[PDB]
RNA sequence: GUGAAGAGGGAAACAACCCAGACCGCCAGCUAAGGUCCCAAAGUCAUGGUUAAGUGGGAAACGAUGUGGGAAGGCCCAGAC
RNA sequence: UCCUCCUAAAGAGUAACGGAGGAGCACGAAGGUUGGCUAAUCCUGGUCGGACAUCAGGAGGUUAGUGCAAUGGCAUAAGCC
RNA sequence: GCUCAACGGAUAAAAGGUACUCCGGGGAUAACAGGCUGAUACCGCCCAAGAGUUCAUAUCGACGGCGGUGUUUGGCACCU
RNA sequence: UGCCUGGCGGCCGUAGCGCGGUGGUCCCACCUGACCCCAUGCCGAACUCAGAAGUGAAACGCCGUAGCGCCGAUGGUAGUGUGGGGUCUCCCCAUGCGAGAGUAGGGAACUGCCAGGCAU
């Protein structure tokens, strides 16, 4: 098990995400199933420390954003080119 | 001190093109697009000349518009 | 010394390099040398790092190479004036964006592939970085 | 009846065409020249393309 | 097969009514039967209509496939014609030849009023 | 786009860069870029950090217990180094 | 001198002793019209007959063809009788 | 009826030499030198396969890489 | 009005392939024959004509099926107009536009006119 704490993005698009992983962030993606995708950012140093396991895009993981978990699997991950970061991370609503 | 070249040849720009776009009032007989080929096709009051240029039959607005299985591309010319 | 056998045209322009780079992960093998900088190497540099890592694991394990050099490069001769057509094939080289994995490896341990990839990027004019296959 | 203050704030000399004619559609015609027109979005699109240079009041 | 190169031989005459604006009537011939529509020249609703499946032309007749079935089809259908109006029409044979029972259908029609 | 055909202020000086377009006059005021210890007009301003190289105030591959910050890790008062 | 593509920056146009190729004709049918047809290649079998003639079937679906260079077109064929 | 193809075609009809030369002009255009640049050149440096009895680094240093100078051969044609 | 079929369209792959099944009263198809209309650069194969014994084998139509083909978000990324900036062969900031590929997922078309048949 896996729990990452998350928040819902008040703004997109290529400012909105520069500027999160200008402060140590990374938007994701949370979609699948019946809900809506919903558009969260995490903090980049947790996850990055938590996906270097192979446990991490296999087991199910746990996201908290306004206190509510919502039960994921990683489904895809965009990396930065050649620096040992990520950029944006697709989660399929398990 | 030498050398030479076998490369220089060109020819003349034909000016081809869309001469009048859509939606753009026309009159009878105005040449509407220039091609070699039909990469445009004759619709509803367009003739196809002999270099393939297709031209107005009657007065009016210029229709662009995909038909046909192969979803080509033609030319009509609504009434005004 | 790579090259292509048959080529559409002898000569190319001199282009550009701007943008980020496609081959990213590690496909094929287990560890991978990843440019970091940009520009463009040869077949020369090519084959020299090439060699360097090949008897850096004496022949244990197995190299890909992603890249192929297939860009020619030409060179006006000495004390030729600037006109006079374009200049004669002198080399290929191929063209190096950030993110590039140049090579892949494996069969052999981490801190060989380390040292080995360390005595290909001495070869290298661009800055490399040693990358591990990723699980997506 | 819905409208604002318009005021150049830079020159126009190494500006494009297109910015000079906007500046002649807003009526600016100085630095610091404040100019009163209506609220539309023709003219929040000429504010927009030139708000590098003008400074909008209200 | 042959009902695709029977249609890619139509399909040219077709067109080309499409784009005159045509009023057209279209026959269709079978070994039994033979069928014949009036369609407008929008291509998308007929006016008239006559064959050799309805009763009242067939049970006049010897054998529904045969010329003089034809010929009394594209009487009826050129006298339907003429009680609706339609009067100037072009004859689109859709993709068979000109000949035997399609000609003597043309030929009954011409004969009865039509004009093509 | 500017110069050419365009002066003024700045970039030490520096047609083409930055700011800005000179009708004339005034021992009036506000500002732009750029600046505020002295040459030389204006902050030896305030608050919090970094640098010890005159770096600033010229340069690469590469090399190094320079130093500041951050996140994690494995040994450890059953005694670590 | 003329044609085709790129350079040419998604309208047109756009230069260099820039990158690559052709033309200075042919056809009284290789034109017009009506009617009809649909390739390349490969597989199997089959007299001489053979990698490869012609014949029959199947895959394929225009990778062929276009009087000639290239490009754009071409199944309603502009291709073939 | 023109390979007037130097293809908007100077005439129906035309090749060369000048160190015996001359005039008008040009730094709009070359040679010298200066300038910009630094491909080349020269001088360094990086990795270290090997040679060096063993031993890469005493001395050398393959395959390749990064710089400096303005010093050669050159490029351009900004001054004259 | 329902079902089925034929013709002519609309639309142009969510509509196409594949695999399996199914249909014959009518329709359609194959099918029988050909001195004739007409036809074969030979051949009634095709075209055509005269027909209706047989069969739905093929073809066609319908139903089912996600092996494909196809469609396809959201978010992000690339690019880029203007303005500004840097370490200026290339990037960054503000703002506006915003892909492609790929993912989830969808998906085994929909519809009009006329005519016929069987039911209603
Ligand atoms: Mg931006
Ligand atoms: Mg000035
Ligand atoms: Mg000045
Ligand atoms: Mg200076
Ligand atoms: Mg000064
Ligand atoms: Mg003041
Ligand atoms: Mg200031
Ligand atoms: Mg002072
Ligand atoms: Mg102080
Ligand atoms: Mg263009
Ligand atoms: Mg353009
Ligand atoms: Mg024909
Ligand atoms: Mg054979
Ligand atoms: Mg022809
Ligand atoms: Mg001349
Ligand atoms: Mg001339
Ligand atoms: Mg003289
Ligand atoms: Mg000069
Ligand atoms: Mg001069
Ligand atoms: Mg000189
Ligand atoms: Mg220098
Ligand atoms: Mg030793
Ligand atoms: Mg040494
Ligand atoms: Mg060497
Ligand atoms: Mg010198
Ligand atoms: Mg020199
Ligand atoms: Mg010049
Ligand atoms: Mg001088
Ligand atoms: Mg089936
Ligand atoms: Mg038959
Ligand atoms: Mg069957
Ligand atoms: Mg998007
Ligand atoms: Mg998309
Ligand atoms: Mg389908
Ligand atoms: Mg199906």
């Amino acid at each position: 098990m896996f729990t990452i704490n998350a928040e819902v993005r008040k703004e997109q698009g290529k400012g909105a995400s520069r500027r999160l992983r200008a402060a140590n962030k990374f938007p994701a993606i949370i979609y699948g199933g019946k809900e809506a995708p919903l558009a969260i950012e995490l903090d980049h140093d947790k996850v990055m420390n938590m996906q270097a396991k192979a446990e991490f895009y296999s087991e199910v993981l746990t996201i908290v954003v306004d206190g509510k978990e919502i039960k994921v699997k990683a489904q895809d991950v965009q990396r930065h080119p050649y620096k040992p970061k990520l950029q944006h991370i697709d989660f399929v609503r398990a | 001190a030498g050398g030479s070249t076998r490369n220089g040849r060109d020819s003349e720009a034909k000016r081809l093109g869309v001469k009048r776009f859509g939606g753009e009032s026309v009159l009878a007989g105005s040449i509407i697009v220039r091609q070699r080929g039909t990469k445009f096709h004759a619709g509803a009051n367009v003739g196809c000349g002999r270099d393939h240029t297709l031209f107005a039959k009657a007065d009016g607005k210029v229709k662009f518009e995909v038909k046909g299985p192969k979803n080509r591309k033609f030319i009509s010319i609504e009434a005004e | 010394m790579l090259q292509p056998k048959r080529t559409k045209f002898r000569k190319m322009h001199k282009g550009r390099n701007r943008g980020l780079a496609q081959g990213t992960d590690v496909s094929f093998g287990s560890f991978g040398l990843k440019a970091v900088g940009r520009g463009r190497l040869t077949a020369r540099q090519i084959e020299a790092a090439r060699r360097a890592m090949t008897r850096a694991v004496k022949r244990q394990g197995k190299i890909w190479i992603r890249v192929f050099p297939d860009k020619p490069i030409t060179e006006k001769p000495l004390a030729v004036r600037m006109g006079k057509g374009k200049g004669n094939v002198e080399y290929w080289v191929a063209l190096i964006q950030p993110g590039k994995v140049l090579y892949e490896m494996d069969g052999v341990p981490e801190e060989l592939a380390r040292e080995a990839f360390k005595l290909a990027a001495a070869k290298l004019p661009i800055k490399t970085t040693f990358v591990t296959k990723t699980v997506m | 009846a819905k409208t604002i203050k318009i005021t150049q704030t830079r020159s126009a000399i190494g500006r494009l065409p297109k910015h000079k004619a906007t500046l002649l559609g807003l009526g600016l015609r100085r630095i610091g020249h404040t100019v009163e027109r209506e609220d539309t979005p023709a003219i929040r699109g000429m504010i927009n393309a030139v708000s590098f240079m003008v400074k909008v009041e209200e | 097969d042959k009902k695709s190169a029977r249609i890619r031989r139509a399909t040219r005459a077709r067109r080309k009514l499409q784009e005159l604006g045509a009023t057209r009537l279209v026959v269709h011939r079978t070994p039994r039967h033979i069928y014949a529509q009036v369609i407008a020249p929008n291509g998308s609703e007929v006016l008239v209509a006559a064959s050799t499946v309805e009763k009242a032309i067939a049970e006049q007749l010897k054998y529904t496939g045969n010329k003089d079935a034809a010929a009394a089809v594209g009487k009826a259908v050129a006298e339907r014609a003429l009680e609706k109006g339609i009067k100037d029409v072009s004859f689109d044979r859709s993709g068979f030849q000109y000949h035997g029972r399609v000609q003597a259908l043309a030929d009954a029609a011409r004969e009865a009023g039509l004009q093509f």
